[PDB]
Order: C-alpha cells, then sequence, then structure tokens
C-alpha cells in the first residue's frame, strides 16, 4: 500500500480562503488592513433633524 | 681592593590563567532566516535576508 495520493487538484477545494501568499515571514502579531469607505445614506429626510 | 664579584639574578615568572565568557541567544526566528540564507538564491526575500 501506498498513502492514497493522486494530488493537490482532483475536485473541489479552494474557496475558505482567497490569498496572497505570505514568505518572508517573522513580524506581526495582531497587525492590520484596511480599506477606507463606508455605507450608504441620505438625499430621504424632511428637511430632517 | 680585589674584593669585588658581579652577581646575576634568575627570577622566573608564572603564567597564570584567565578566560572571557558570554551567552549569545539565537532566536528560532534569526536562526529560522538563517537556514535559507545559507542556500540564497532566487527564492528567499533580500530584504529578509
Amino acid at each position: 500500500n501506498t498513502l492514497n495520493f493522486v494530488r493537490f487538484l482532483e475536485l473541489g477545494l479552494s474557496v475558505a480562503c482567497i490569498c496572497t501568499k505570505f514568505p518572508e515571514l517573522a513580524y506581526v502579531r495582531d497587525g492590520v488592513i484596511q480599506f477606507e469607505v463606508q455605507q450608504p445614506m441620505i438625499a430621504r429626510d424632511g428637511p430632517h433633524p | 681592593h680585589p674584593v669585588d664579584q658581579p652577581v646575576h639574578n634568575y627570577m622566573v615568572k608564572r603564567i597564570h590563567k584567565r578566560s572571557l565568557s558570554a551567552a549569545f541567544a539565537i532566536a528560532s526566528e534569526a536562526l529560522s532566516l538563517l537556514s535559507n540564507t545559507y542556500v540564497d538564491g532566487t527564492e528567499i526575500d533580500s530584504s529578509l535576508r
């Protein structure tokens, strides 16, 4: 026997994730990641408060 | 007045023994990066090294 072996890509697995690789490592614990905008708003009101 | 006679002294010195020791801790991370740099190639990030 050989523990069952034909490869990485034979049904359906890679979107728990997306990616970016990360080789060089050795610097973070609880760093950042961003974006820079927010969520829809104001042209129904009165002349609202 | 023939009474004078030069004298020569013979002193010998011991060498003794001293030493200096110190510790120099390697983090697993620094020797980590170490391991790839000894085989530095197209891989192994240069900014990292």
